[PDB]
RNA sequence: UCCCAUUAGCUUGUUGGUGAGGUAACGGCUCACAAGGCGACGAUGGGUAGGGGAACUGAGAGGUUUAUCCCCCACACUGGUACUGAGACACGGACCAGACUCCUACGGGAGGCAGCAGUGAGGAAUAUUGGUCAAUGGGCGAGAGCCUGAACCAGCCAAG
RNA sequence: UACCGUAAGAAACAGCAUCGGCUAACUCCUGCCAGCAGCGAUACGGAGGAUGCGAGCGUUAUCCGGAUUUAUUGGGUUUAAAGGGUGCGUAGGUUGUUCGGUAAGUCAGCGGUGGAGCGCUCAACGUUCAGCCUGCCGUUGAAACUGC
RNA sequence: GCAGUAAACGAUGAUUACUAGGAGUUUGCUCAAGCUUCACAGCGAAAGCGUUAAGUAAUCCACCUGGGGAG
RNA sequence: CACUAGGGUAACCGGUGACUGGGGCUAAGUCGUAACAAGGUAGCCGUACCGGAAGGUGCGGCUGGAAC
């Protein structure tokens, strides 16, 4: 009977750093003024206990407490390689 | 502490008070946690009051001012003595008098 | 333009200039009569009385003197308001009559409040 | 403020006898001035005719107009103008003219529902009682206008002379109010 | 091609302006749905679908009075450069209810009347009157 | 195609091209 | 969640890992390998703004501006350090360093008017060195009660 | 609230040749006036009348709408301002037809959150309930269209 | 080898689909490409454009926001 | 460790300066007549050279030109 934390599904964009990865989340949303639908992307930093993620992977990450200067997410699953 | 008090929300020469639950440090007419009624001393004094919420706040321990204590003494809000299960289980009816 | 062109660039809106920039968004200013002279209109052929005044906002401008008969002179403190004269290039301000050194028009019985004359 | 000026000049300007009967309505009847028209002129004449015949100034008239617009707009503006304390007192016949009714209301002489109201612009809702003050039921001027005249030509006033009161049954329709005002002109001007 | 639906509307409009009796179109599923909607709503005389070796052909015979066409204006709304999405509560009325708007919805392709009846929204393809 | 439109453009080009020649060889 | 590309690269505890210390608490917050991270979806640098609900104003799209009012933030002549406290940018508390101003009796000391009111100057322009804690709200007190330039009022001002 | 003895103590300002509501006579014939057509007088100054508004009336300063004068709703580029000298091409934008998956856009449901009275003698104004929350978030479903 | 300008003009960007007739001309064979002037609907303020649109529509790019100062 | 204070080099934001050059408006005093008609040598665009001044000439282009 707990609360729920934020979850983000994304694509791995960098893994050159030890025990941490970068996840890119992209979505299409409506422009406020002209009403066109444009693409936007955001980059998250996630903590992975093993360097088991290569460049490009549909993954899910979950919100955590600050684990570093810029590290607030943790890996949960790998949808595909 | 959490208090039950009146904010002057009216016009010059016509005082109309709002009965709210607010911190003691907040300004008189500023911030409050919950509105629990109204009060008008100009008539012969009309009082609006949320009985359930007033009971809840006086139970969790909000301290009322003197005038708000009199307003709660009216409308029978201080019946917590009777509702404390004082060696009984029924509910008396003193509102008719 | 196309929708994507508008998304990339957008629309730009300019700012309308103020017709009385020396007032610095004030109704009236105070000045001193640096010079009092006369000018000729640009098909009128009159002799219009003007004063060059240095306002307290660190600016010098030319102010017309409306009415017939002015008691002003050089080095006189005057109140300057907006309003330009069509047939006179340059000047774009008026001097309020009946305020500070400027006196009201003598012998006025109509339009008195526009020239600072009291009820007779 | 109030007009408090010459009335025959306005009467001769507008042609109609807004204030009542006068010899100047038939002798020397022309607009005033030693020297005496666009649709703006006629609209202004109509609006000023309403204002002068009801004793209303410009800001109050505009407030009445847009109140009627909020709640045919020209049709109910006329009944809003009619529903006034001074106008109702004048139509009840207890006072000779509308200026006399306004003065009587402004002075402590008229009560509404038993309480004295001295604002001569108070809107009177239907089903309300307007009556003379019980301390002023025996004035020399107060009786000759009501008694003797006894017009009672309006099918929306109840008089009840036995109590000196009066009641408004309902707001009369635009056809039964004897005012020569084209409300279409005024609503077009203010539109 | 960029907008086949706009091309279909343009072909119909050009045939109406030229005063032809029939008009041919390279077939598509959404255009079959649109011409079915138009025929059941009473804007064209009749239609016919011919499934050939290509994607197919749609032949439309238009409706004229005893010489004014039944269709006055066709206006494409949701173009590729700017897609338009609306709900049932904010759907528009064409010619103050005397014209129709073809709308693609999760329940299918129908007009604004049927869409408001079924309480569903989607894409506004075109205004027809 | 009034003609007087191009006369102003021709005239200011002459002033610009002449102003540069006065200091071309002038070091 | 503002403009400028007549602002194109920025960063070297900067990015991450191990360990330790410190904190109410996670954390390069601090201290002793790998090298990274962020950028044409505008990093970095420069200029200008306190931010919202309100209010005004447009059929709508919206827009303008925070005059009164309410919520959040920052500040108390200018900087630095803290201390006491449940809680501190410490608004009628310190210490030190800088302007500036005032008084001594030349050995020595004081103030910060961004609390309420006089006065002067600046300006086109904005008021009493007023009364009361009677009401509402605060602080202390077992209570009575004491204090409250908050607040209630009054005075002045073509004044909406 | 009540009592005497009295209309007694209380009306200005602007503009009247067109736009605009409101015209005779005297001056001047520069002095002047103006938002524009402009007059230097049915336009300047006074006198008589007139017309607005009214304890206010005008002048100046600032901001919106008409303005579509930045145009998504809702403008244009032969000659009025406006097609790059012409191509190739990077990022980006757009994507013929059809069969299935998914659920990012899209759609729907369910939750959480953020006019009528009464009193001012009337009114501004106070105050209460019916009434929007149509912004954000969570959670269930749909698959025609866009995306994958 | 530099330079990078023009009334570098059809004063008319590229692509795709559709919509009437007359008079010629070149090539490939009555048909399809191209080449220029009169001319329906339509467009335009008008002159005019009119299947080689300045008509009907869709996609992307470039540019304009009164005249001088001033390219 | 840093608040200051001190020297020095480097930026940016600003004033002033012997002297020396554009532009706008008002006057119009002077000098010619470049454009508008085939404006009396058709006009204009680019470029180069040369003149008190508008301009002239050479080379290429256009018709927003006559006239044949
Ligand atoms: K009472
Ligand atoms: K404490
Ligand atoms: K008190
Ligand atoms: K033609
Ligand atoms: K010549
Ligand atoms: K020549
Ligand atoms: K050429
Ligand atoms: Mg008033
Ligand atoms: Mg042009
Ligand atoms: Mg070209």
């Amino acid at each position: 009977e707990r609360n729920l934390r934020k979850e983000r599904v994304g694509v791995v964009s960098s893994n050159k750093m030890d025990k941490t990865i970068t996840v890119a989340v992209k979505w299409k949303e409506k422009h406020p003024i002209y009403g066109k639908f444009v693409n936007k992307t955001k980059k998250y930093h996630a903590h992975d206990e093993k360097n088991e993620c290569g460049i490009g992977d549909t993954v899910r990450i979950m919100e955590t407490r600050p684990l570093s200067r810029t590290k607030r997410w943790r890996l949960t699953e790998i949808i595909e390689r | 502490a959490t208090k039950i008090r009146l904010q002057r929300h009216g016009r010059k020469g016509y005082a109309f008070y709002k009965i709210v639950v607010a911190d003691s440090r907040a300004p008189r007419d500023g911030k409050f946690i919950e509105r629990i009624g109204s009060y008008n001393p100009n008539t012969n004094a009309t009082i609006d009051l949320n009985f359930e919420r007033a009971l809840y706040w006086i139970g969790v321990g909000a301290q009322p001012t003197d005038t708000a204590r009199n307003i709660l003494s009216r409308e029978g809000v201080l019946m917590m003595k009777h509702l404390l299960g004082g060696v009984k289980k029924g509910a008396f009816d003193q509102a008719a008098a | 333009p196309t929708i994507q062109q508008l998304v990339r660039k957008g629309r730009e809106s300019f700012a309308d200039k103020s017709k009385s920039p020396a007032l610095n968004s004030c109704p009236q200013r105070r000045g001193v009569c640096v010079r009092v002279y006369t000018t000729t209109p640009k098909p009128n052929s009159a002799m219009r009385k003007v004063a060059r005044v240095r306002l307290t906002n660190s600016k010098e401008v030319n102010a017309y003197i409306p009415g017939e008969g002015h008691n002003l002179q050089e080095h006189s403190i005057v109140l300057v308001r907006g309003g330009r004269v069509k047939d006179l290039p340059g000047v774009r301000y008026h001097i309020v009559r009946g305020t500070l050194d400027t006196a009201g028009v003598n012998g006025r019985t109509q339009r008195r409040s526009k020239y600072g004359a009291k009820r007779p | 403020a109030r007009y408090t000026g010459p009335k025959s000049k306005i009467a001769r300007k507008f042609g109609d006898p807004i204030f009542g009967a006068d010899k100047v309505l038939s002798k020397k009847n022309y607009p005033p001035g030693q020297h005496g028209t666009s649709e703006y002129g006629l609209q202004l004449r109509e609006k000023q005719k309403a204002k002068y015949t009801y004793g209303v100034l410009e800001k109050q008239f505009r407030h009445l107009f847009h109140r009627a617009q909020r709640a045919v707009t020209g049709e109910l503006l006329i009944q809003f103008l009619e529903a006034r304390l001074d106008n109702v007192v004048f139509r009840l016949g207890i006072a000779p003219t509308r200026s006399a009714a306004r003065q009587l209301v402004s002075h402590r002489h008229i009560t509404v529902d038993g309480s004295v109201v001295n604002i001569p612009s108070y809107s009177v809702k239907p089903g309300q009682v307007i009556g003379v003050r019980e301390r002023s039921k025996s004035l020399e001027v107060i009786a000759d206008a009501l008694t003797g005249f006894n017009h009672s030509k309006y099918p929306w006033m109840e008089w009840d002379q036995s109590s000196l009161s009066g009641k408004l049954l309902h707001m009369p329709d635009r056809t039964d109010i004897p005012e020569n005002i084209k409300e279409q002109l005024i609503v077009e001007l203010y539109s | 091609m960029t907008d086949p639906i706009a091309d279909y509307l343009t072909r119909l409009r050009n045939a109406i302006m030229a005063g032809h009796r029939v008009v041919s179109v390279p077939a598509s599923n959404i255009k079959k749905e649109i011409t079915k909607i138009l025929f059941d709503k009473g804007y064209i005389l009749n239609y016919k679908f011919e499934e050939n070796d290509s994607q197919g052909i749609i032949k439309v015979a238009l409706k004229y009075d005893l010489k004014v066409n039944a269709i006055k204006k066709l206006k494409r709304v949701s173009r590729p450069g700017l897609r338009k999405y609306v709900g049932y509560r904010d759907m528009p009325r064409v010619l103050n209810g005397l014209g129709i708007a073809i709308v693609s919805t999760p329940r299918g392709v129908m007009t604004d009347k049927e869409a408001r009846e079924l309480k569903v929204g989607g894409e506004v393809l075109c205004y027809v009157y | 195609p009034n003609g007087k439109k191009r006369k102003r453009h021709k005239m200011a080009t002459h002033k610009r091209k002449k102003r540069l020649k006065k200091n071309r060889h002038k070091k």
